[PDB]
């Protein structure tokens, strides 16, 4: 194969241990876009850093029911509200790997010939991994999409786990459920997010928002604590100057680590967490959160391009 | 008990470490000056040490 | 205030570099390619 | 609606934020309405803060819509020896209450930016 | 045991000490630790009643400390501007 500063390996499926001259390394699967693990250097004493994604165990055969970054793209079918037709179950072609040094590596997957031309770019910097999508389309009529990343981060104890930095968004407490949003989960993330403990916020389709909840968020009332945090669906996202929402941040009061989740070109943020039906998915805590553009259909055009990129910085050396 | 409280309320919002330390040590010498003014200097010298 | 000083200058993210105000660590890292 | 547009805390391409504001107040309160950060890495309690005063830790850089602000004071002329003519203090500046049809673009705190490399 | 009166006096002293340390940790201390409960912090911004008044107190207190305890400016605008005119007078 080809490789400069890593090895295109195989364990059940083709993978790659993207590495840098700092210790940080991500274990990306080639069978799909589902990154499996990402080990930065968080602390100084201890040789390296270890605070990865929540990577569930192998299941049937090759398993893969793990989640963790898996890009979930779809097509907003112009037939019904069926925003879950397909990921375009097809091949995947690696191309034009580059490093530029021994502290940066990025792979470029490609998938064509059934849907439009989809390009996927996964980058690893000395600190921050990143995922970007290109959705180049042309043909009979403009087609649509959802373009969601999930990125199920791992958190410490589910009793001291929360998020800062939003504090202001319309928060659109309406979740289209069963995958967070954007069905066709990366072969698994979570299923049928519901709440039956006590009175939860939102009439399931408000924009109650006007957030003004203070510095923290205290995400503990979970298994359905999941809500798009973007601007409301055209009630204010219609006219000029429609109050761009935000960029993210995280907290875990029991370890002392931070992981900023910057979005670029996407539209929303799916802060979603378990903590209810949790004793079936491990021990400590986790939650799915990432950007996308799904709150409205995403008509792109007959010969145009889409863009979207999540970046996971930590700035916590 | 004047210089004590005055040095105390000037270390606030002073964002220069080698300056806030001086304000703090003046507010602390306030305590010694007070303690001398009541006869029980046997503890003032200990506080100074 | 004696603890204000300590908490200000010994606990935090070294506000010079913590990637919210200043970007002097890694920007020229060639995001999604041609 | 003195439509404002923030160029926030230099990021990769831009880092723009949008905000609809009814003129009449100062820049400080109108920013702290749209929740966008102004006081750099300066925290609540006492650090440089408390509005309309001395330290001058809010140095917003005005790019578009400059001909809609109050004129410069002399405290601005004093605490900004280092300034290029562009930016001001914004803690002692007001937008006109009758300018409801303005269009102003602002870049936030300088000295933590690498820009004018753009446009 | 130890003198009960001195015991209670030391208790009051350390109580004010820990109270000062606690407000300092609330305002300046970080959040990633476990000693900033942040539930209350998540409340004393939501229903903060007197923010319109409290900040003005800020607008006073800082304005004092930066002015270095105005007594400093006093000696400037009195003494080193008094002798500067007294020399001129005894010259003329
Ligand atoms: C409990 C109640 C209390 C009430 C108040 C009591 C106050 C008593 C003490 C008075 C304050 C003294 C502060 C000294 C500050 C200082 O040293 O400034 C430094 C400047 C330096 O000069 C200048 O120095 C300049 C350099 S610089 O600016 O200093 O860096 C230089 O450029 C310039 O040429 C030069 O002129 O010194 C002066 O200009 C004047 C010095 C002070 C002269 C005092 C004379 C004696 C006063 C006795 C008062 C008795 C009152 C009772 C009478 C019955
Ligand atoms: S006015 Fe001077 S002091 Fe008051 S906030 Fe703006 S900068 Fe800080």
């Amino acid at each position: 194969r080809k490789g400069l500063r890593f090895g295109t390996d195989a364990t059940g499926a083709p993978t790659a241990e993207l590495s840098v001259r700092n210790g940080s390394s991500l274990q990306l699967r080639l069978n799909d876009g589902l990154v499996t693990s990402y080990r930065p250097k968080v602390s100084w004493e201890g040789g390296d850093g270890c605070r990865e994604l929540l990577h569930t165990v192998v299941g049937a055969g090759a398993g893969a029911v793990r989640g963790g970054v898996g890009l979930v793209l779809n097509e907003a079918a112009s037939s019904s509200s069926s925003s879950s037709p397909l990921l375009g179950a097809s091949e995947w072609s690696v191309a034009d790997v580059d490093s530029d040094s021994y502290d940066a590596v990025q792979v470029e997957l490609g998938c064509v010939a059934s849907k439009l031309e989809v390009s996927y770019v996964v980058t690893l910097y000395p600190l921050s991994m990143a995922t970007a999508v290109i959705v180049k389309n042309n043909g009979a009529r403009p087609v649509e999409l959802t373009a969601a990343v999930l990125s199920h981060i791992k958190f410490d104890k589910r009793r001291g786990t929360a998020v800062e930095g939003l504090r202001g968004c319309p928060y659109c407490s309406h979740p289209p459920p069963a995958s967070g949003f954007a069905l066709l989960t990366p072969a698994e993330a979570m299923k049928r997010e519901e709440s039956g403990w006590f009175g939860g916020g939102g009439g399931e389709e408000p924009r109650q928002g006007a957030w003004t909840v203070e510095e923290n968020l205290y995400t503990i009332l979970k298994k359905k604590v999941s809500r798009v945090y973007a601007a409301p669906p055209e009630e204010r996202k219609k006219r000029i100057y429609n109050t761009a929402p935000s960029k993210f941040t995280t907290i875990d009061q029991s370890s002392g680590l931070g992981f900023r989740l910057v979005r670029m070109g996407f539209e929303d943020m799916y802060l979603g967490s378990p903590g209810g039906m949790y004793d079936k998915f491990g021990n400590d805590y986790f939650l799915c959160t990432g950007p996308a553009s799904i709150l409205v259909p995403v008509v792109v055009g007959p010969g145009e391009e889409w863009r979207g990129a999540q970046v996971i910085e930590h700035d916590n050396l | 008990t004047i210089t004590l409280f005055l040095g105390a309320t000037l270390a606030l919002a002073q964002r220069d470490i080698k300056r806030s330390l001086a304000y703090s040590t003046m507010s602390q010498l306030g305590y010694m000056m007070l303690a001398l003014g009541i006869g029980s200097y046997q503890a003032a010298l200990f506080h100074l040490i | 205030y004696m603890f204000r000083i300590y908490l200000l200058t010994f606990g935090g993210y070294l506000r010079v570099h913590f990637q919210n105000y200043s970007s002097t660590k890694e920007s020229s890292l060639y995001s999604i390619s041609l | 609606f003195a439509f404002v547009s923030p160029r926030l805390l230099p990021d990769g391409t831009p880092d723009v934020h949008y905000r609809t504001a009814c003129g009449g107040q100062k820049l400080r309160d109108i920013m702290l309405d749209a929740y966008i950060d102004l006081y750099g890495p300066y925290d609540k309690l006492l650090l440089n803060c408390s509005g309309g005063g001395e330290c001058g830790t809010c140095i917003v850089e005005v790019v578009e819509g400059g001909e809609m602000l109050s004129p410069k004071n002399e405290v601005e002329k004093e605490k900004l020896k280092r300034k290029p003519k562009s930016w001001r203090l914004a803690c002692q500046a007001t937008v006109g209450n009758p300018d409801s049809t303005g269009q102003m673009v602002i870049q936030q705190l300088p000295e933590w930016k690498v820009h004018k490399w753009d446009k | 045991v130890n003198s009960y009166e001195f015991i209670t006096n030391a208790i009051s002293s350390v109580t004010l000490a820990i109270f000062g340390l606690f407000i300092a940790y609330i305002f300046y201390g970080s959040a990633y630790s476990f000693f900033q409960n942040l539930d209350l912090i998540n409340s004393f911004v939501k229903r903060n009643p007197k923010k319109e008044f409290l900040d003005q107190v800020k607008k006073n207190i800082y304005s004092w400390s930066y002015n270095r305890g105005y007594i400093d400016i006093f000696y400037t605008r009195v003494f080193t501007l008094g002798i500067r005119g007294l020399t001129e007078l005894t010259e003329f």
